[PDB]
DNA sequence: TAGATCCCGCGCGCCGCAGAC
RNA sequence: GUCUGCGGCGCGCGGGG
């Protein structure tokens, strides 16, 4: 059909993903996947540093903040929904005499990281001399229990990690409704912002069983709509009642007056989004181009420029390529490091990978290059190749970065 | 009652002459055609009081009602007329507010004029906002004029109710104020906003002037050429372009009016208008001067031309409106424009995809086959263990710097070598446009754009070659219609579509992209995501300006009434403005108001951007909307005026009886039921059947038929008489046109070269540019339009003095009608907005039975006695059950549901306490 | 030395109550976290450490490693983090116990439901089979990751009997296959080249030190301690593991482990480097410690680079201004503190004074000068000297001051 | 029917100002 | 002397309300 089958080919081959054979939509949304390979390490940390630009940076009053990924045993209510049995199957009780049987006042990993944001709004609220509209963002790992619910023989519950980023947003009630709205939109714009077909992403209306209002991302994935961008009103009642002792001291300032903020989380999921991007990248029938290619944005791409060299009759010259990519990695451009496989692979075979493994641009070094030195540079969007010179491509590319930072 | 359905009065003596003639003429005319033979479903009969009538007849009650109405301001009017008034003065004050000029220019400060009748004019700037900049009026008394503040400098930030101009006294009686354009004029005026209705009523000389010898659309376009294709051009003298100097150029004997070169106001800055305060004040002088002289020579010709009363009553009454908008105008405007910006935003990263997509085609010479970009240039022309290893080449290298003897084309001189010619053209510069990286400056104007996209059929180059799209697009020297393309070129024809860009053909694109053999195709990803972008966008890309930039005023909060106090819905820092719509009260050669941002047929429409824009006309709390829409008004004037002329039975032509007893739903109705079962398409025979009752003819039939699908000459009106052939039988002889079929047309054509007043219910006069007696012509499809679109003008004209006679004699707080394609609202007070509803209904009874009394009838069907159903809604849309598409839903704002009444509302009164309701 | 909890808990440096954290537990994962300035410290470290190791070795990859392990069949005797290993109630070490029925050893008992990783040289191992293609059967070569690491901690005050805890390290772990041949060479190398990035960033490199340790398993081991004050503590581990370690897992089949070096055939020998993040930054703070309350920290890990600030002058017409330069300075990606925005006019004395206990590089003022012809003051944080400078000449002077603190 | 004409947009030549081979 | 990539005037077409 080649509708989410295809695309894992060029997946885990090109190291975007796990190479396990997995191949099922089910076990990457629930996160049970073994892991991601370099270059999904690659985007993900792309798709975070983007995130982080575009709210924590060009946004004021917010700052950072740091979740454990383990919680405290004491004082934990609830208990897990498998381990919850005690109906029958009681015959044995020989066993002599924390221990006990109901949770047995043990840890438990965290499901979700704004609880840490709640936790240390207490110690940032002093950040902001006690403003009220400001913001704690944080991108953390969160494991979660998962069960196909299909047959016994999984037994236990499966645990999914899953990389999230969290901001937690505390305004005035009064203009809660309008910034939550202002929020809202501005996750659309990130969202469609390097979007190859920002129409797959929607947004919708929802009303919470106590009565908040909250709204809903969605990306269109070929089987259906996966949520991926959840903003909610929290309603600041679960503040309050983590701090029931006395609420006077955790009361912020607002213009002249103190209040009570109101909070608003918007929890977006990196694993289910760089998914989406993937996705959304790939394009099939009567088509007459072919050239699989993975069209990721360039602001947010895994690898940038790829080196390499071609009918070099001294190949001990090669070191031009040598300094040059260091320099590029200088400013943070990412580099392929080619030139070293050295083995007889025709230049459209090269370009296929390259293509495939998301890279903006191909560099090649010729004999050409030592004098009057011109590098052969193919892009990716369009197979046409330039020339160029060695001493504006350092800049170039950053402005091309820049260019694509700002639409 | 019965009788093939009457309706029951308690006016009118018994009457009841048919004639057994009559009789026996329409039975027998029924028997063809029709069926006479339908037992239909009578309907229940309705018992009111109505209110007391005035005189003998409805006639004369009419009369009445519009004299006691117009009174008070023909008296003003007069008093115009008759006063004369001193050259202007020589100087201009500066002073702030209101000054008086008395005679020898003696200046004044005075809080208002003191003045029952004024001629007004007003200036405004285009660079600090729309606010009034300079105003002079002229009384019998002396002259007027109104600095506006100008000369102070302080920043106002725009959103004042104070700025504008005062003209009404605080009074703790009529006022009449003329001008030329006065909508414009009063935009600025002040005390018109107020939710509480206001005494004054305008005057406007360019809805004199249309109605008296107003030009049509056509013969406009040749009085400007001249400033089957042999016509007489007798009809130039008496006719204009409605401009304020041709007007007083052919009412008024004198030279033409100087025309100021500077337009200082229109394109200048504030300096200017300091620098030439002098030279503005005495061209505003100058217009309003020419103003007030074609007034004083309009308005006898005007009472002569519109004797009835109840004409001048209406234009008085339609000239005040009021378009609440409850601060949610600009959060509309807002959300519109952003997803205007997005959804182009989007469009053009899809060309883009489209474009980096396209080159592939010629890695391989791929492109020679490509039957969309075959013709493009494709050319492509070139024209100390590990420190000694990092000291190599580490910045750049040594002596790489080229000597540039070949490199001699720095940025522009050498753009992207290599790549496609088109594909070079499309991207930026290097260097100056910061290289907006991608093929930008593409857009959906740009030929490139076609053959990106779309080209569904064969071939669709639409180069610009005096064809735009090329193609005989049907089966039948090679590659004429053929999908590969590369044709030989021996001789391109225009086949197929032989009329080429001259016929208008419209919009017919938009329409067309469901199905239409127009879409992306091949693509699939992105191709036609564009075209449902520009299927969203299309509205809001042409007329955002029209919408955007609308006055509003918004009140203080101690300008409200205590209406608005006390309510659930009140303050929460709210406000409450309102949108004067700025509308002629005559813009055609047929009376009726033109305004093309208000008076439009447009509704919430789905997968529309700018849509739901009559929505957001929010009632402030504690009042209403009112509104009606007059089934099938055109269409049942049209029937009563032909059986009129047939007999004294409503039914007697077969006409009326269709439209009596046609139903939309399981009825022989004309529009969706009928038409389009002998007809191809369906519900386009609405605008089929509108179009052949104002006068058509075969080729405009077949040319519609063209437009709504793609067929033959045969299949279209040329061999497909048969609708001509029935309908309208026109053309028949040996009968002394008339008749002969199931449309009468032939009363209409008698109307058009009677002569008389020609409108056959109040006797208005047609504009003396078409008068066949003044000027012999061959323009009768104008004059057959006008006498039904006059007669619905009439229609709404008795509607509004009716309602504002009902709104007067009874303490209905309601006012501020509202005319938009036939429909009626007004903005009532909710305690008392059942009674509004009844008596609109009253209304319907009564304006109709006028068009019955009228043409020899004294009855009317119970049928069309009353409204279908009238609606008590917060906000004005095109049914009380609407939503909108663009937002989240209606719920996003207090878009509550209406009451369609009908029924319910007959069971009350219309006296102040109605079923015990009050206290 | 004493009091530095105290002042280092103040300035929001460190997230916590006073006496939470106390002298213990500080090394142990299991303490309460840092404050912003410490993530944000933790984030430029981070990203130090990927820029010196990843990038510019041109041969270490980045890898992915749950933090989970599911344990198929897992031996019973392990590290057993947390034994049950699932989505909230994990019961920990849980010693002894799961005799009777319940919660015995055929289901969810000996780890067969799985455990808590320790380290992330298990993930290399499991991700060098799909490595290895990666680098075209390429043999020298390594794996880098930097992630938290869940370990146990006991003897804690000995207050109440030890339940054990979860203690959380942001380790960054790099696991390099190298041929049998010449591994000491790559582990002298890796040795020298970790020495030198850690002390390049320290004001007093001469307080690092290095030691050589010896095990029957490893052939060879080097220790960096940093030599603190009140003992020798551990910062960076560096172990030649050994063959044996890959060859416990994939036990079936064989010449697939192997790769292709100079031409020949051989069994990679993994070498494991591990440095603890947190203690790196906690000894690079202390090196920074110093007599008034300011701290030398270096300027590429400085958590906040500039930061802007108004004394007097007219409120209005300064914010228009400080806002352009805020776009202007942040489109470049050089962070500023938006300190203008501070109202109840702070002491300028006590400014200055928690400036340097920010530990920011430069401190901005800007008066009506700068309205008249965009002049302003810059005050710098060791010398505690202001000049007069110009508004449009900052911004390069920054990036060539962070040039000079990137270069040696 | 009732069409609407300056206007805004997208192309073109003709006339020059610079500039490396 | 070329041949162009940078400015100002005309001209063709269209669409709109």
């Amino acid at each position: 059909e080649g509708s989410e089958a295809l695309l894992e080919i060029c997946q885990r081959r090109h190291f975007l993903s796990g190479s396990k054979q997995q191949l099922s939509r089910d076990s990457l949304l629930s996160g049970c996947h073994p892991g991601f390979g370099p270059l999904g390490v690659e985007l993900r940390k792309n798709l975070a540093a983007e995130w982080w630009t575009s709210v924590v940076v060009f946004r004021e009053q917010v700052f950072p903040v740091d979740a454990l990924h383990h919680k405290p045993g004491p004082l934990l209510p609830g208990d897990s929904a498998f381990r919850l049995v005690s109906a029958e199957t009681l015959r044995e009780i020989l066993q002599d005499k924390f221990l006990e049987n109901v949770l047995k006042t043990s840890g438990k990993l965290r499901e979700n990281l704004l609880h840490g944001a709640l936790e240390h709004y207490v110690n940032c609220l002093d950040l902001v001399n006690k403003r009220l509209p400001y913001g704690l963002a944080q991108i953390g790992v969160c494991f979660h229990p998962v069960f196909d619910t299909k047959q016994i023989r999984n037994g236990v519950k499966s645990i999914g990690e899953k990389t999230e980023a969290s901001l937690v947003w505390f305004t005035p009630p009064r203009t809660s409704n309008q910034w939550l709205d202002f929020w809202l939109r501005h996750r659309l714009q990130w969202w469609r912002k390097f979007a190859m077909s920002p129409s797959n992403f929607s947004s919708s209306d929802c009303q919470d069983e106590e009565g908040r209002k909250g709204n809903k991302l969605y990306y269109n994935f070929p089987w259906g709509k996966e949520l991926i961008e959840t903003l909610w009103n929290l309603g600041d009642h679960e503040l309050l009642h983590m701090y029931p002792g006395n609420v006077s001291k955790l009361h912020g300032r607002d213009g002249r007056k103190n209040v009570v903020p109101c909070v608003l989380s918007v929890n977006g999921d990196l694993d289910r989004g760089m998914l989406a991007y993937l996705y959304d990248s790939f394009q099939t029938r009567k088509k007459n181009l072919h050239r699989k290619v993975l069209k990721l944005h360039p602001c947010l791409a895994p690898i940038k420029v790829a080196l390499d060299v071609g009918r070099g009759p001294t190949l001990e010259l090669r070191q031009v390529c040598q300094g040059l990519f260091n320099e590029l990695l200088e400013n943070g451009i990412s580099v392929w490091p080619g030139y070293l496989e050295t083995m007889q692979s025709s230049l459209e075979q090269l370009y296929s990978k390259y293509d495939e493994m998301s890279i903006l641009f191909t560099v090649l070094v010729t004999e050409t290059t030592l004098e009057n030195g011109l590098i052969h540079l193919r892009s990716r969007d369009t197979t046409m190749k330039e020339m160029m010179h060695i001493s504006k491509l350092k800049d170039f590319l950053i402005k091309y970065i820049s260019s694509a930072k700002n639409v | 009652m019965l009788s093939r359905g009457l309706h029951e009065q308690i006016f009118g003596q018994g009457g009841e002459m048919p004639g057994e003639a009559a009789v026996r003429r329409s039975v027998e005319h029924l028997q063809k055609h029709g069926l006479w033979g339908q037992p239909a479903v009578p309907l229940p009969d309705v018992e009111l009081r109505l209110p007391p009538l005035y005189g003998d007849n409805l006639d004369q009650h009419f009369r009445l009602l519009a004299q006691k109405q117009s009174l008070p301001y023909l008296e003003a009017a007069n008093l115009l007329l008759q006063a004369q008034l001193p050259p202007k003065p020589p100087a201009w004050a500066w002073a702030e507010g209101w000054t008086r000029y008395g005679p020898e220019g003696e200046a004044v400060p005075v809080a208002i004029p003191e003045e029952r009748a004024l001629v007004f004019a007003v200036a405004v700037c285009l660079a600090e906002g729309t606010c009034p900049t300079l105003a002079v009026a002229i009384s019998p008394s002396a002259w007027y004029s109104w600095c506006s503040q100008r000369l102070v400098e302080e920043r106002y930030s725009w959103t004042s109710q104070l700025s504008p101009a005062d003209l009404i006294p605080l009074e703790v009686q009529e006022q009449l104020v003329v001008g030329h354009n006065v909508s414009f004029d009063r935009a600025h005026i002040r005390e018109q906003y107020l939710i509480q209705g206001s005494r004054m009523r305008f005057l406007d000389t360019m809805s004199m002037h249309m109605a008296i010898s107003g030009l049509s659309s056509f013969q406009r376009s040749l009085w400007i050429a001249a400033k089957p294709a042999i016509s007489s051009w007798d009809w130039l003298d008496i006719s204009s372009v409605n401009s304020l100097a041709e007007v007083h150029r052919l009412y008024v004997g004198g030279p033409p009016l100087e025309k100021e070169p500077r337009e200082l106001f229109v394109k200048g800055t504030m300096k200017d208008i300091r620098e030439n305060f002098q030279d503005l004040m005495q061209y505003c002088a100058q217009d309003v001067w020419a103003t007030h002289e074609v007034f004083q020579q309009q308005l006898p010709l005007f009472l002569e031309r519109c004797p009835h009363p109840v004409t001048l009553a209406g234009m008085l009454e339609m000239g005040v409106s009021y378009l609440p908008v409850n601060q949610n105008w600009e959060r509309y405007l807002a959300e519109a424009q952003g997803t205007y910006e997005e959804l182009q935003r989007e469009m053009k990263k899809s060309l883009m995809d489209l474009a980096n997509d396209a080159c592939q085609l010629l890695s391989g010479e791929r492109y020679k086959e490509d039957p969309w970009l075959w013709d493009l240039e494709w050319d492509l022309q070139e024209f100390s263990e590990e420190e000694e290893f990092q000291q190599d080449v580490m910045a750049r290298a040594c002596l790489q710097k080229l000597k540039g003897t070949t490199e001699l084309l720095p940025k522009r001189p050498q753009h992207l070598p290599g790549h496609p010619g088109w594909y070079r053209k499309l991207c930026p510069r290097l260097d100056d446009p910061a290289w907006t990286p991608g093929p930008s400056l593409l857009s959906l104007q740009m030929r490139v754009t076609p053959k990106l996209m779309a080209l569904t059929w064969d071939g669709f180059p639409l180069h610009y070659s005096e064809r735009h799209g090329w193609g005989y697009l049907v089966p039948g020297p090679y590659n004429d219609v053929d999908i590969p393309g590369c044709w030989f070129f021996k001789l391109p024809h225009k086949d197929g579509n032989s009329c080429n860009v001259g016929s208008p053909f419209a919009k017919d694109f938009l329409p067309k992209m469901e199905d239409g053999t127009l879409q992306a195709g091949p693509g699939g990803a992105s191709g036609p995501r564009a075209l449902e972008i520009n299927k969203m966008i299309s509205f809001w890309r042409n007329a955002h300006k029209r919408i955007s930039s609308q006055m509003v005023v918004w009140l203080p909060r101690s300008a409200l009434p205590r209406a608005v106090i006390r309510h659930p819905d009140y303050d929460e820092e709210g406000l409450y403005g309102a949108i004067l719509p700025q509308v002629v009260t005559a813009g055609t050669i047929t009376r009726r108001a033109v305004e093309p941002t208000w008076l439009t047929a447009s509704n919430a429409r789905p997968d529309r951007v700018g849509s739901e824009l009559k929505a957001m006309v929010q009632a402030p709390p504690g009042y209403t909307l009112v509104g009606a829409d007059v089934d099938s008004q055109e269409l049942w004037i049209a029937a009563v005026l032909g059986d009129a002329h047939f007999a004294g039975m409503h039914g007697c032509t077969a006409f009326g009886w269709m439209t009596l007893q046609g139903r939309k739903s399981r009825g022989t109705d004309l529009h969706s039921k009928t038409a389009t079962t002998v007809g191809i398409s369906r519900e386009h025979a609405k605008i089929f059947n509108y179009g052949r009752i104002y006068g058509a003819g075969q080729p405009f039939a077949e040319r519609l038929l063209m437009q709504f699908n793609h067929r033959l000459t045969q299949q279209e009106a040329a061999e497909k008489a048969q609708q001509m052939y029935a309908a309208t039988k026109g053309l028949r002889w040996y009968r002394l046109k008339g008749g002969t079929e199931s449309e009468m047309f032939n009363k209409l054509e008698s109307i058009a070269t009677s002569d008389i007043p020609r409108t056959p219910v109040l006797g208005c006069c047609i504009s003396r540019a078409l008068e066949p007696s003044a000027v012999q012509e061959e323009f009768m499809t104008s004059r057959v339009n006008w006498v039904v679109q006059s007669s619905a003008v009439d229609y709404l004209h008795l509607m509004l003095v009716a309602m504002k006679w009902l709104f007067e004699e009874f303490a209905i707080d309601g006012r501020f009608c509202i005319s938009i394609h036939d429909e009626v609202r007004y903005l009532v007070r909710e305690e008392d907005r059942y009674r509004a509803a009844l008596a609109l209904q009253i209304t319907n009874l009564l304006t109709r039975c006028m068009f019955a009394y009228k043409l020899g009838l004294n009855d009317l069907p119970q049928s069309v006695a009353f409204f279908s159903a009238v609606d008590i809604d917060r906000c004005l849309r095109k049914e009380v059950t609407m939503d909108c598409k663009t937002p989240s839903n209606p719920t996003g704002m207090e878009r509550r549901y209406g009451i369609p009444q009908g029924e319910a509302l007959d069971i009350y009164q219309i006296i102040e306490l109605t079923k015990g309701s009050l206290e």
